């Protein structure tokens, strides 16, 4: 009300504001679901046109050989963030030889995001990112927030009519957590899971975005009809 | 953080004043009234030491300042803005001139750099005013004895005489008529210990009276003897007892 | 290395020999010393190999980006002198360079602008730069004429590279040329100096005193 | 340093500071500018609320940006100035890297870019000045005349004014050019540009001020006498 | 943040005026009248002090007319301290200029820079304006005898006579009544003084309320002498045109 | 006084082929008369059917080497996934290496592969990064005893067909992948012979359509 | 650019079947001066690295601090610190590698030649090398200064190229180094006799030996020694 | 007053909002994507008759395989169309070869959100950028001032954008040719725009994977017009 002008300015109930409406920017975003096995880990995107003659908008973005991530809320911050991230992969590469745990991948992105919650003329992030990757403690799946705020989890979804993809995740759990060795059925778990936030509207061949990492699988993206074989 | 007030806090209102300006020198008004007294052979600057408390020592917080060897200062305001400027006003004798020239600063052009720190608090980016009018009083060598007022907005007076603060008003219409371009140092001081009386409350003595004088050279404070040029300097802060000696001839 | 470029009726000529050498050891003999900016502009490679390739790879940029804002051709005076002003900001840290910038505009003509890493800039009808330049010189200075035929002013300057060829210890290996008309530049292809010598040797009777 | 954005966005889409600065466009004295078949004239209004002036000293509103362009304007007249400098200073710089003077559209598309600059940068507002500005290409002939504005927005024009009462002066050349065939000479550029400025200015005595700039940088100020000339030989024709 | 707080002193009203221009120049219509003529044989500078006291040491005071260098100087209008931040400036430009080319400054480029100065503070910085009118009396060999006035916008123009401060709108046609192109310097001084003594707040015209200079090729052969009055000569000219 | 060059010795051989292209180094590496690693690789594979050396000064030539590589990955993020052609690598690695023109990577880098058409391309740098394509180029400390040979035997330089007597030239018929090997070959062990710093082993890369393929072979290691 | 003052000599090594050994006397040479006698140059990091330092020893105390902040840094928000997420000989290595090349192109190296021993997480043996040029390599035996030049040939005989590594046993490496290091006393005039040994198994894992001396040496054979030539007596 | 950078409880940026409705208030500007190439038009809009209309520049050349039309405030776009150009020649030096279209509109889209208290305020233009590459053919693309680009089939933009993209709803098939697409965007234009379509009020411009970018001249254009016309009145 009073309090919400700027990021730097907390509410008498101790709430900051632009922090969440920058929350409320990714409830508007199309749906992205994420979950894990112990071999695998996977990403799956529903993508959004503006109209029929447009093309559909990108969810799903590589970080390195062995991490990606997959967003909703604005684009351009997504962009920024993940080539935030691709830079400390890229800097733990070349100066350790070492991979980038997943884990301390969420540490840097909750890091950024908080510096732009607590100083003047700044905003936040106004963007929610799924990060997928297989490091040296097996498969991971994070949910970043840009109020800072990352958790590590076996399943989630961000994005418009994500409580229903989240639900059945809920449900599914001790099923899909089993998925191992196998990752055509992880993906048919994801996008069974993705179809429970759907309305009106069903997946089609340029509609559905869907990415995997893994054991023996480097992190690549499917596209087209790349992914008419799980529709 | 960084300093982001880089905007003037100080603007011209519609009816062209500058809030700030009139504010500070309505801080002056309610400070401590101060003068100064010129005569033929020397000035004299008086202010009356309120303290605030009697536990404290008044001793140690003095209103009237050495600027130069031949350069003194009083104030009416606020107190910690007038230390800060005395600060100021010393480096700013040496960097600006004295490492330049060889020579102190004669009383005009100490007093102008004074002006120039004030004004540019008039102007600058995330500031306030100085909320002092100050009275400097002074010598050198082509110009004579001098005595200026410096007000918050920057602008600067000569005066024959002058006072400032709580009772500016009454004590300046008792200078006007007691001075005349015929006095002498002791007429001057006795005309200031008068003038300083009537805004006075409580005690009326040397130890509640800090009092200076701009006069003749004073090689006893000199601090050594061997180069005839160097004959000491022209200010000199009067002592409790000094001031008790005039009050007794009052 | 020795390259030349002179003015006449059809426009220009530029001729170039093909050699590198890192002291006594013949790095190449297949070198392009002729930089190909944009399809009307050309420059020389002389001095410092990667410094030529390198900025006038960036003039033929800069010369992009100017017709692409102006919607007109970049003058030939204001090509070279772009080139010219940026070695001179690098002055005294070691740039090694000798160009012949070479065009041919409807305000200016066919022109040519000789540019050094000293920050010379000048204008001119005949220039030879290289450890082989005072060869080819005399065979230019003595058969220019103004009113040269295409055919005549190709060949001028093919057999004063071989002039310089033949003795310079550090120019040979093969000859190229370009003919710089106002449509644009034509390339008039690569010449193996080895073939070339017995060739001219025996057709215009030159070179008596080598055996052949 | 001061990092204020000043010129923002507003709900209905509009800059308002822009906006503004097109006001004070507005107030400034009239500016109008008639390109012949091989001239261009460029006409100026002068309050006459001033006088006792000193017009030997008195800044002139027409000003050289080169011996072959010309620039007047409409509006804050400390702002032009500004515009006037650096527009000075690149036409010398272009000279000296290109080794050619500027073109007339360059040269506008230059102070364009300043102007537009200054739309969307931290800590300043934009300029309260509109331009005319009228030359020959070198080595050219045809004439030129653009225009700019606050905004940064710049296009050609076969006659255009700018400034007070300037839509009541467009009004008048909208009817009196013509395109097909434009002023032929230089007395009937300089007419045209009189009777279109005796729409507004009040007085035809030293309230009027006309610059002819011809082909090859062969630019002149009329003088008084000159243009009162014209003045009375347009009236004498009005009475009819 | 601090954005809160700020004035923003460099905007536009939705008139199109700069809201602290306007303001400025409102408190400079409460300073003290100066007036400045040109003759054809030199230029009167005259200024009024503004409500002295009998305390003022007057012979050493100056809160209106400034010497920049021998050939030009400024009669201000405004806040004081203001003016010599600006005069300061002023003195080193004219000096900066004189060391480049060897030759004193032609006086509208000293009037030109300065302006110049104003300017910048009304369209960038976010600081007020200077609260300062001047006007420039000087001479060069180009134009001669030259008279200016520059006011916080940054804007300035030349004048024949022309006054700033209090009262302009009374001044200024009382100069455009008596005022003729072949004057002299010793009739210009005579009209700026009787000026002076119908415009202004106090009630007589008096020595000691006045400063007073003229810049005259009246001295020896081809050159020119910049003569600021003392207190005893401004009371004799006063005697001379018959004020008191 | 501090000198932050140093040589490591070696010496690196490209080929190009009609529809192949290779390229060799030995895999010794020395400071002075000592010997550091008999097996240290000099030639890398670094993506998108591209190889690379930077013979020379090993700190520089790894940097390098380094950096390219990670330029390749960057052309990926930044270019939807495109495939960095041979050419534009060469021009990449200009600027790599001109951005360091007053403090040279002290290398002479080679890189092969195939063009835009399939046919096979090698690349040829100096330190401060003037570049140019060739069909054959040896680099390092037995670079002059390679290249005559290559000359000679590649090109037919100086060869003239038997009987016209130095009328027609021997024809430049194309070599196969087997026979450019059998030269690469007899080119190190000649090395080896009369070069103290070349010996130990030798690594070949060879780049066809079908990607990178490797071979070894043991050199004198005395 | 500086120049060395207090300094470390030869550091050797060498892989073996199923790890590596690396040695290192404990001697600070200030010049011809033997200055400082209980310099330990062997800096292990974690159970699984030991990084052997020669050349400048302010630098060598500064690049042991570096390691020391690395474990701590590797320690923080890391729950599989001294499991999965441990730091590996390679990372430790190519960290190095980094400062040594990066501290050499802003013209002030740390003035050190440094074997980086260790066994990954895999079982892999890793023995690499790095200097203040910042020049990298690796080989089955390795080492600095003098022992590149008296170490290497001997420790080469036991293990001359890869295939030779399963075929030699901790016992015979470890009688292996200890003999080069005698070598080494017998001929470099800045080493000294007392040194220290340190093996990574990946079985057994790092065994660190202190205050080890030089033994078995033959001098007998001086006594018959005669002047220079011609002398008899 | 309030933040540049600030959220609106919906989660929106408030400045980037207010600028999509200064790119409603300007001049229309239409983009056609075909298999034989890619067609772009623009309302050029002149404020009075005595504006010289060529003089109005809204179509623009970046480089020889990409094209630009604007729509807004076209002042703010000649720094984008700057950079714009700077990144095609930049590409150009280091990668010795032409740069993606995607790649391109990435590099433009880069600055729109480099906006706060960098520029002060978001640029208030609209962009259509068309091109061709050799990965993904001929393309069309839409950026905004939020930093976000669609790719299109056909796209409009401008104060009659969304009863011209209505229009091209229907009338886009994959099958167009060259010729088609040029009518189809002199045929929505006049459709829109206020006053009567013309040689001198409305411009045209392609792209070919052969010629290049190219701005169609007036008598090219005035013919299109008349071929238009007749085949309206044709049925
Ligand atoms: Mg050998």
């Amino acid at each position: 009300n009073n309090y919400d002008g700027d990021t730097v300015t907390f509410s008498p109930t101790g709430r900051l504001f632009q922090v969440e409406y920058a929350l409320e920017a990714i409830k508007q975003g199309s749906v992205t679901v994420g979950l894990r096995s112990n071999t695998h880990a996977v990403l799956v995107a529903l993508k959004r046109n503006a109209d029929e003659l447009s093309s559909y908008q990108k969810k799903i973005i590589k970080c390195d050989e062995h991490m990606g991530l997959s967003l909703a809320g604005l684009a351009p911050d997504a962009r920024v963030l993940s080539n935030y991230l691709r830079q400390q992969c890229n800097y733990s590469s070349l100066v350790f030889n070492r991979k980038l745990a997943v884990e301390r991948a969420g540490h840097l992105l909750c890091d950024k995001a908080q510096k732009n919650t607590q100083s003047y003329g700044g905003r936040p992030y106004g963007v929610g990112l799924l990060i997928i990757g297989y490091d040296k403690s097996g498969a991971h799946l994070l949910e970043f927030q840009p109020s800072g705020n990352v958790t590590e989890l076996y399943g989630t979804a961000i994005g418009a009519r994500s409580q229903g993809a989240k639900t059945y995740l809920e449900r599914t759990l001790d099923t899909f957590i089993k998925i191992d060795g196998n990752p055509d059925e992880l993906i048919k778990a994801g996008v069974e899971a993705i179809s429970q936030s759907l309305r009106d509207e069903s997946l089609t061949v340029d509609n559905l975005s869907i990415a995997i990492v893994g054991k023996d699988t480097p992190f690549t993206i499917y596209d087209g009809e790349a992914v008419a074989k799980y529709i | 953080m960084t300093d982001r007030y880089s905007f003037s806090l100080t603007t011209f209102s519609p009816s062209g004043k500058l809030g700030q300006i009139d504010y500070a020198l309505t801080a002056v008004k309610q400070g401590v009234t101060s003068l100064g007294i010129k005569a033929t052979n020397g000035v004299v600057i008086a202010t009356e030491k309120k303290s605030s408390s009697p536990l404290a020592m008044s001793e140690t917080l003095s209103k009237v300042s050495l600027l130069t060897p031949d350069i003194g200062a009083v104030y009416s305001g606020m107190g910690p803005d007038y230390r800060v400027l005395v600060d100021k006003s010393r480096k700013v004798a040496h960097t600006s001139y004295k490492r330049i020239y060889g020579e102190y600063p004669p009383t005009k052009l100490l007093v102008s750099e004074v002006a120039k720190i004030m004004q540019e608090a008039t102007q600058s980016g995330g500031v306030r005013p100085f909320g002092v009018s100050l009275l400097i009083a002074g010598h050198d060598e082509f110009n004579g004895f001098s005595l200026y007022q410096v007000d918050p907005s920057g602008s600067y007076f000569p005066w024959k005489a002058t006072a400032i603060g709580k009772g500016s008003v009454a004590a300046k219409t008792f200078l006007e008529k007691r001075w005349n371009d015929e006095l002498e140092l002791e007429d001057a001081i006795h005309i200031a210990l008068l003038t300083l009386k009537e805004s006075v409350e409580g005690e009326f003595n040397g130890d509640t009276i800090e009092l200076a004088i701009i006069g003749d050279e004073n090689p006893d404070l000199l601090g050594y003897t061997g180069i005839p040029t160097d004959k000491g300097p022209r200010f000199r802060k009067l002592t409790s007892q000094e001031i008790n000696d005039r009050l007794e001839a009052l | 290395t020795t390259t030349l470029a002179f003015r006449f009726q059809g426009g220009i000529i530029v001729a170039v020999d093909s050699r590198a050498t890192a002291g006594n050891w013949v790095a190449s003999q297949t070198v392009k010393k002729v930089i190909e900016i944009n399809p009307f502009l050309l420059g020389t490679m002389a001095g410092g190999a990667a410094d030529f390739q390198f900025w006038e790879t960036w003039l033929g940029s800069q010369c992009r980006l100017h017709e692409l804002r102006e919607k007109e051709r970049i003058s030939v005076a204001a090509a070279s002198k772009i080139l010219s002003n940026l070695v001179y900001q690098y002055k005294g840290a070691g740039l090694s360079m000798g160009t012949m910038i070479c065009g041919y505009t409807r305000k200016e003509g066919p022109t040519i602008y000789y540019v050094d890493s000293d920050g010379t800039r000048l204008k001119g009808d005949i220039f030879c730069v290289g450890s082989g330049q005072t060869f080819a010189y005399g065979v230019l200075d003595s058969n220019y004429k103004w009113d040269l035929s295409v055919e005549d002013a190709l060949y001028l300057g093919k057999r004063s590279i071989l002039a310089a060829a033949h003795r310079d210890a550090y120019s040979g290996g093969s000859v190229n040329l370009y003919h710089v008309t106002e449509d644009g530049w034509i390339y008039h292809g690569n010449h193996d100096v080895g073939e070339l010598f017995w060739k001219v040797k025996e057709e215009e009777g030159s070179f008596n005193n080598v055996i052949g | 340093g001061y990092d204020r954005a000043l010129s923002i966005f507003s709900p209905d889409g509009h800059i308002f500071q822009v906006e503004y600065a097109l006001e004070a466009v507005k107030r400034g004295t009239c500016a109008v500018g008639v390109k012949g078949k091989n001239c261009v004239v460029l006409g100026c209004e002068r309050r006459s609320t001033l006088k006792l002036q000193d017009t030997r000293i008195t800044p002139s509103k027409v000003s050289k940006i080169d011996s072959h362009v010309v620039l007047s304007f409409s509006g804050l007249n400390a702002d032009s100035r500004i515009l006037i400098e650096k527009a000075r200073v690149e036409a010398q710089s272009h000279r000296l890297t290109l080794e050619d003077p500027v073109t007339v559209e360059y040269l506008t598309r230059y102070v364009a870019g300043v102007q537009q600059r200054y739309t969307q940068s931290g800590g300043v507002r934009p300029f309260g000045v509109s331009t005319l500005i009228a030359g020959f290409d070198p080595r050219d002939d045809e004439p030129k005349l653009y225009q700019t504005e606050p905004s940064g927005i710049y296009s050609s024009w076969s006659a255009q004014t700018i400034g007070r009462n300037s839509k009541t002066v467009r009004e008048f050349l909208e009817k009196n050019y013509d395109r097909k065939e434009p002023p032929a000479t230089v007395e009937e550029c300089v007419k045209l540009t009189v009777r279109s400025l005796l729409e507004v200015v009040q007085t035809g005595a030293k309230n009027i001020e006309i610059t002819v700039v011809k082909p090859d940088s062969d630019i002149v100020a009329l003088s008084s006498e000159e243009i009162n000339q014209y003045v009375t030989q347009i009236e004498q024709e009005k009475q009819e | 943040g601090s954005r809160r707080y700020d004035s923003r002193t460099t905007i536009f009203s939705p008139e199109g005026r700069l809201y602290q221009v306007e303001y400025a120049l409102e408190s400079i219509s409460h300073a003290g009248t100066a007036i400045g003529i040109m003759a054809s044989d030199g230029i009167v500078l005259a200024a009024e002090r503004k409500v002295t006291s009998t305390l003022l040491e007057q012979d050493t005071s100056t809160e209106k007319l400034y010497k920049l260098n021998d050939k030009i100087a400024v009669a201000v209008a405004g806040l004081t301290a203001d003016a010599e931040i600006l005069i300061n400036t002023a003195r080193i430009h004219a000096q900066n200029y004189l060391k480049t080319y060897n030759e004193d400054i032609p006086v509208e480029i000293l009037v030109r820079r300065l302006s110049d100065i104003k300017q910048g503070y009304t369209q960038h910085g976010g600081l007020r304006p200077f609260g300062v009118s001047f006007i420039y009396a000087g001479y060069d060999d180009r134009y001669g005898y030259q008279l200016y006035t520059s006011n916080p916008s940054g804007n300035y123009t030349g004048w024949k006579a022309i006054s700033v401060g209090a009262n302009t709108s009374a001044a200024q046609t009382l100069l455009q009544m008596d005022y003729k192109d072949d004057m002299k310097v010793d009739d210009a001084i005579e009209l700026a003084l009787k000026t002076l003594s119908k415009t202004t707040d106090s009630s007589a015209l008096t020595y000691d309320r006045l400063e007073f200079a003229t810049i005259r090729k009246g001295a020896n052969d081809g050159e020119v002498y910049q003569k600021i009055f003392k207190p005893q000569e401004i009371k004799d000219i006063l005697v001379k045109t018959g004020i008191t | 006084q501090f000198n932050p060059y140093g040589d490591n010795g070696g010496t690196i051989l490209g080929i190009a082929g009609e529809d192949f292209a290779v390229l060799a180094g030995d895999t010794r590496n020395i400071t002075d008369y000592s010997i550091n690693s008999r097996y240290e690789p000099k030639v890398f594979d670094c993506g998108d059917n591209i190889v690379m050396s930077a013979n020379g000064f090993a700190a520089d030539g790894d940097a390098l080497v380094k950096r390219f590589k990670n330029s390749v990955k960057w052309y990926h993020f930044d270019h939807n996934d495109k495939k960095l052609s041979i050419n534009s690598a060469a021009r990449n690695i200009q600027h790599l290496l001109y951005g360091k023109r007053f403090f040279p990577y002290y290398v002479h880098t080679i890189i092969a592969g195939l063009d835009e058409d399939g046919k096979g391309a090698v690349y040829s740098f100096d330190p401060v990064g003037s570049y140019e394509r060739e069909q054959c180029r040896a680099g390092g400390a037995a670079a002059s005893l390679i290249m005559p040979f290559l000359d000679n035997q590649v090109n037919f330089k100086n060869q003239y067909e038997p009987g016209t007597n130095g009328k027609v030239k021997k024809p430049l018929k194309y070599l196969s992948v087997e026979e450019v090997i059998k030269l690469v070959r007899d080119s190190f062990t000649s090395a080896t012979e009369r070069h103290i710093q070349v010996g130990d082993g030798l690594e070949i890369l060879i780049v066809t359509k079908d990607g990178v393929r490797k071979e070894f072979y043991e050199l004198k290691r005395d | 650019t500086q120049q060395p003052i207090v300094t470390g000599t030869s550091v050797i090594s060498m892989k073996y079947d199923n790890g590596v050994i690396i040695a290192a006397d404990n001697l600070g040479s200030y010049g011809s001066l033997l200055r400082f006698n209980g310099v330990e140059r062997l800096i292990p990091v974690g159970d699984n690295t030991v990084v052997g330092i020669s050349g400048d020893i302010s630098d060598m105390q500064h690049i042991e601090r570096l390691l020391k902040d690395l474990v701590t840094e590797n320690a923080y928000d890391n729950p599989l610190a001294d499991a999965e997420e441990a730091l590996e000989p390679s990372y430790i290595f190519e960290y190095l590698a980094t400062v040594m090349y990066q501290r050499r192109s802003k013209m002030n190296p740390l003035w050190n030649a440094i074997i980086v021993a260790g066994v990954q997480s895999n079982g892999d043996q890793f023995l690499r090398y790095v200097n203040l040029l910042g020049v990298t390599y690796s080989s089955p035996t390795l080492a600095t200064g003098f022992g590149a030049h008296m170490a290497n040939p001997l420790l080469r005989k036991v293990v001359d190229r890869e295939s030779d590594i399963p075929k030699t046993t901790v016992q015979v490496a470890e009688e292996a180094i200890v003999n080069a290091m005698r070598v080494l006393y017998y001929r470099d005039a800045r080493s000294s006799r007392n040194f220290s040994l340190a093996i990574i198994d990946k079985n057994t894992g790092l065994t660190f030996k202190k205050n080890l001396q030089v033994e078995n040496m033959k001098w007998d054979f001086a006594k018959d020694i005669k002047g220079y030539g011609t002398q008899k007596i | 007053d309030r933040g540049v950078s600030t959220f609106s409880p919906e989660g929106r940026l408030f400045q980037v909002e207010y600028s999509l409705e200064a790119i409603k208030l300007g001049s229309t500007a239409i983009g056609i994507a075909t298999k034989e190439g890619v067609v772009l038009g623009v309302e050029k809009r002149a404020t009075s008759p005595l504006l010289e209309s060529d003089s109005i520049e809204k179509i623009v050349e970046i480089d020889r395989h990409i094209g630009c039309a604007m729509s807004g405030l076209t002042a703010d776009a000649r720094s984008m169309i700057e950079h714009a150009r700077t990144a095609a020649v930049t590409h150009n030096l280091y990668y010795d070869e032409d740069i993606n279209v995607e790649s391109l509109t990435q590099s433009v889209c880069d600055l729109a959100l480099r906006f706060g208290e960098l520029m002060s305020r978001p640029f208030g233009v609209a962009l259509l950028i068309a091109g061709h590459d050799a990965d993904d053919g001929y393309q069309l693309f839409h950026a905004e001032p939020s930093g976000t680009f669609y790719r299109y089939n056909a796209k409009a933009i401008g104060s009659g954008s969304e009863g011209a993209q209505a229009e091209l709803l229907n009338e886009w098939h994959s099958s167009l040719t060259l010729k088609e697409a040029e009518l189809l965007v002199l045929k929505i234009l006049k459709q829109v725009m206020e006053e009567k379509l013309d040689e001198n009020n409305a411009q045209l411009s392609c792209i070919t994977k052969q010629d290049g970018f190219k701005i169609y001249d007036n008598e090219k254009t005035a013919e299109l017009i008349k071929e238009l016309k007749e085949k309206e009145a044709a049925e």
